[PDB]
């Protein structure tokens, strides 16, 4: 606004899993052809990768069988990276690096 | 009244329905099983038979029971009427599968582990039973072990663990079986090893995949690097070679290399010189049966990260191509032509495509070879009964004659009684058959020559899983020798088949049977897509949301997991494909030769199946549980 | 606890914040192992 | 670093002339100075009826030494009890592969 935009009023991305979405899911629509559809809601993560899905189906007439990985891409404009060591000695000089 | 025979199952599996062909050749019969002293009585059944159906008896019944705790048998009888035939089969005690899917692939201590276990039988459908599962340390002592029911979930367990934060490192192993039969059990493994994730990718790649030694140009090897949302990338890198031999490794210090990659593209090219230098052989020849294999190291501009990636088994080679026999039948025909079916592959297993075969011996017989790698061949015979040598030598153009691929079989012949000598081979172009086509068994048949207008029919039975799909019977009037079978390939047909046909003729007693085997085309019966029902506009932001979209079958259960794109980088062994589902189920068949046995019995043996007749004209019987070898 | 044939060779664990003296015994027939193993940091005293 | 255990780091940034800006949180550990090391105690065999008094067994273990422990840490003591299977000899009779003279 009037004020340049100084660093008092900004939010912090904080999440950072590696895996997610282990839920399970029903279909009940009623047939077209054979073919059931489900429309599902999901909310993303706040990392910048490259997120892979993976689904199994197992019914009672036809058996079992795995679909095709899906791949969803998250991608920003302007963004910062932090690389840190996995652990760090107690009372001893450290480095780390902002990108 | 003259005979009567009876068709089973070679093994059958215990809690499961099985069949018997009955062939009497207007009577009540009965079937009933004992065990062996005398456990009272476990079932039996009634049935008719009827001349407007040809007397053909598709006697089903459910085997069961709890005593069943070395291999053990059971006797089946059958009373027609008047007279009494019985046999002694085998039980086992295999009766289903074990599916083990976990969400990740590498660990760090104090994290939690997620995993997934599918029971199914041996028709790949969801089952209720017992199971038990053990969790086993790099040396091998049990940590937790747990008991576990599935019943009224549709066949889905999940499960959980928690690493604790003073643990070893290295391999963990997860096993599980059920609980009614201990012999047999299903493991997967996972890794324990603290890391941080990396940030980018690395792939190594070579221009061909042999090596011939009388190249001047040594290996060519390039390097591709990419960021993970899809960007490139920029850096250096670090690449070395070595030599692999069986459980050995040896470093060629001379052969390290510097080079820029900017854009995401190295060149790397290894001469014969330092090959031929770091090893003490100057003779080429001697290195013919060792590997190559190349490692390299990739940093960025800005000192951030540092990626490995090893390619590992670049065979030696002065052929690149391969010959195989490895579905071919062994006894051969005698008078009628004898087929081969050849199998040419590239030297790291990947089948080859549009290249031609021939015979040495012989001149023009050639044909190609469609997507699979398999070329289709005839042959005369002499017909005398001595045994014949087969070469087969690989005939591709624009080619050195020095650099062709050859090999040689031999065959034996077949034992008849009086020279009937009746086979059975569809002279059909072997394709890639699918689901929903149509296929043409065509007999190729070649009876006595003297009074060949006396045989009225034959007899012929699918084989798929291990059990009887269809029993079949198709007629014919005197003097033809050519006649059709207009199968309609169906989706149960999956992954592939076998035909065995057979038929009766007046002397003595005469009975004259032949089989083939036939492949099919591979992927679920089912269907499951998974794809964005959004708008697709541009790419997500973080915190969004989005919409995904299934299909699938009615009233099927549809399990999820998403992982980051990064941890397969560290390490990408062991995980869950249809392929991994169908090499299973496929490597514990019954019949493990390709058919066409010695004689009747052998053929009828070779297959998995038992012949019993009232002349005490039967077949051998077996008591082990795997095929030799 | 109890040993039995059906879950011999299972490692059974108990952890401890501290150190003093124990008192453990046995009865039935058989045989078996135990073993006792504090763990903690030490005093070492650069590439 | 100066605490033991897990620490939590922030960055901040912001543009000027432009409404955009980000920032990033991040947790990483922080562990004592030293080596870790184990110290083998006591390991012990039971037996009844061959080692104790009429069945009953009791043993005694001391307490451990820790003479070099860094100060300001805190040690673990893990006790691991396990049997083991002495299927013995005294087998079958003679096999069945010299059996057909019967």
């Amino acid at each position: 606004d009037e004020d340049i935009i100084a660093e008092e009023n900004i939010v912090s991305r904080s999440e950072f899993p590696e895996s997610w979405l282990w839920n399970v899911e029903d279909l009940k629509e009623p047939p077209k052809n054979g073919i059931s559809t489900k429309l599902m809601n999901i909310f993303l993560k706040d990392s910048i990768t490259t997120w892979e899905i993976l689904a199994v189906s197992m019914s009672d007439k036809k058996g079992i069988c795995v679909a095709d990985p899906f791949e969803v891409t998250v991608m920003q404009d302007f963004f910062i990276d932090l690389r840190l060591p996995y652990s760090v000695v107690r009372n001893e000089q450290v480095e780390i690096r902002a990108v | 009244s003259p005979m009567y025979s009876i068709i089973t199952p070679n093994i059958l599996r215990l809690e499961s329905e099985e069949t018997m062909v009955l062939e009497a050749h207007d009577v009540p019969v009965t079937v009933t099983v004992h065990d062996f002293g005398k456990k009272l009585v476990l079932s039996s059944e009634k049935t008719v038979l009827t001349p407007a159906t040809n007397h053909m008896g598709n006697v089903t019944f459910t085997i069961p029971n709890r005593e069943f705790k070395r291999n053990k048998f059971v006797t089946v009888q059958a009373t027609f009427g008047t007279q009494v035939v019985e046999k002694v089969v085998l039980v086992s005690l295999q009766s289903g599968y074990l599916f083990i899917q976990t969400d990740k692939t590498i660990y760090t201590p104090g994290s939690t582990v997620l995993y997934r276990i599918f029971t199914v039988n041996h028709k790949l459908l969801p089952v209720g039973r017992t199971v038990m599962v053990n969790i086993e340390n790099p040396e091998g002592i049990p940590v937790k072990q747990d008991s576990l029911s599935s019943q009224n979930q549709l066949g889905v367990l999940p499960l959980s663990w928690d690493i604790p934060e003073l643990v070893n490192m290295g391999q963990w192993k997860i096993r599980a079986y059920y609980e009614n039969s201990p012999q047999q059990v299903f493991s997967t493994e996972f890794e324990v090893k603290e890391y941080v994730l990396p940030s980018f990718e690395v792939i190594v790649e070579p221009t061909e995949k042999f090596y011939y030694i009388y190249n001047e140009k040594g290996l060519e090897v390039t390097i591709t690097a990419r960021f993970l949302y899809g960007k490139k990338v920029e850096g250096t890198a670090f690449v070395i070679f070595g030599i692999q031999d069986g459980e050995q490794r040896i470093s060629l210090p001379e052969s390290l290399k510097r080079i820029p990659i900017e854009d995401g593209s190295g060149e790397v090219v290894l001469s014969r010189k330092v090959l031929l230098d770091g090893v003490q052989n100057p003779r080429a020849e001697d290195l013919v049966g060792k590997s190559l294999y190349v490692s390299a190291t990739v940093i960025l501009h800005s000192g951030s990260d540092m990626v490995q990636a090893e390619r590992s088994g670049i065979p030696i080679v002065t052929s690149p191509y391969q010959i195989h026999f490895t579905k071919t039948p062994k006894y051969f025909k005698p008078g009628m032509p004898f087929d081969l079916m050849v199998f040419v592959t590239n030297p790291d297993g990947s089948p080859a495509y549009r290249v031609p075969v021939a015979v040495q011996g012989e001149d023009t017989v050639q044909s190609l070879t469609q997507g699979d790698g398999v070329a289709k061949l005839s042959i005369n015979t002499h017909p005398s009964q001595k045994p014949l040598s087969i070469t087969v030598r690989t005939k591709k153009q624009e080619l050195s004659e020095a650099e062709q691929a050859t090999r040689t079989m031999q065959a034996l012949p077949y034992s008849t009684v009086g020279n009937s000598n009746n086979y059975l081979h569809l002279s059909v172009l072997r394709t890639e058959l699918r689901p929903g086509e149509t296929l043409n068994v065509n007999f190729l048949l070649r009876m006595d020559r003297a009074h060949e207008a006396k045989i009225r029919y034959y007899t012929y039975l699918i084989m798929n899983k291990g059990r009887l799909l269809k029993a079949g019977r198709q007629v014919r009037e005197p003097g033809q020798d050519l006649v059709v079978l207009p199968l309609s390939i169906t989706t149960d047909f999956i992954p592939s088949f076998r035909l065995v046909a057979y038929y009766t003729l007046i002397g003595q007693r005469e009975v004259v049977a032949d089989s083939v085997w036939v492949d099919v085309k591979d992927s679920c019966v089912g269907s499951l897509v998974v794809k964005s029902g959004q708008s697709e506009d541009r790419q997500p932001v973080p915190g969004q949301q989005m919409t995904l979209k299934i299909e699938g079958d009615h009233g099927a259960r549809v399990v999820l997991v998403a992982v980051d794109k990064g941890v397969f980088v560290l390490n990408k062994k062991n995980k869950l494909t249809q392929s991994k589902i169908w090499d299973v189920v496929e490597k514990a068949d019954i019949g493990c030769t390709p058919g066409s046995g010695k004689d009747y019995a052998g053929v009828f043996s070779d297959a998995g199946l038992t012949f019993t007749s009232s002349s005490g004209q039967q077949t051998a019987q077996r008591a082990e549980l795997q095929c030799p070898q | 606890h109890r040993i039995h044939w059906e879950s011999a060779s299972l490692l059974r664990s108990e952890e401890t914040k501290e150190n003093e003296g124990f008192t453990v015994t046995a009865e039935g027939k058989g045989q078996g192992t135990l073993s006792v193993v504090t763990m903690y940091h030490a005093k070492a005293k650069t590439c | 670093p100066l605490k033991t255990g897990l620490q939590e780091v922030e960055v901040k940034a912001a543009v000027y002339h432009h409404f955009i800006s980000d920032g990033v949180r991040k947790s990483l550990k922080v562990v004592p100075e030293g080596i870790r090391m184990n110290k083998t105690v006591a390991v012990r065999t039971l037996d009844p009826e061959r080692l104790g008094r009429e069945g009953v067994q009791k043993e005694d273990i001391p307490p451990a030494d820790l003479s070099d422990q860094v100060p300001d840490t805190e040690s673990e003591t893990r006790i691991l009890l396990q049997g083991t299977p002495v299927a013995q000899m005294t087998e079958d009779a003679v096999d069945a592969e010299r059996l057909k003279h019967l």
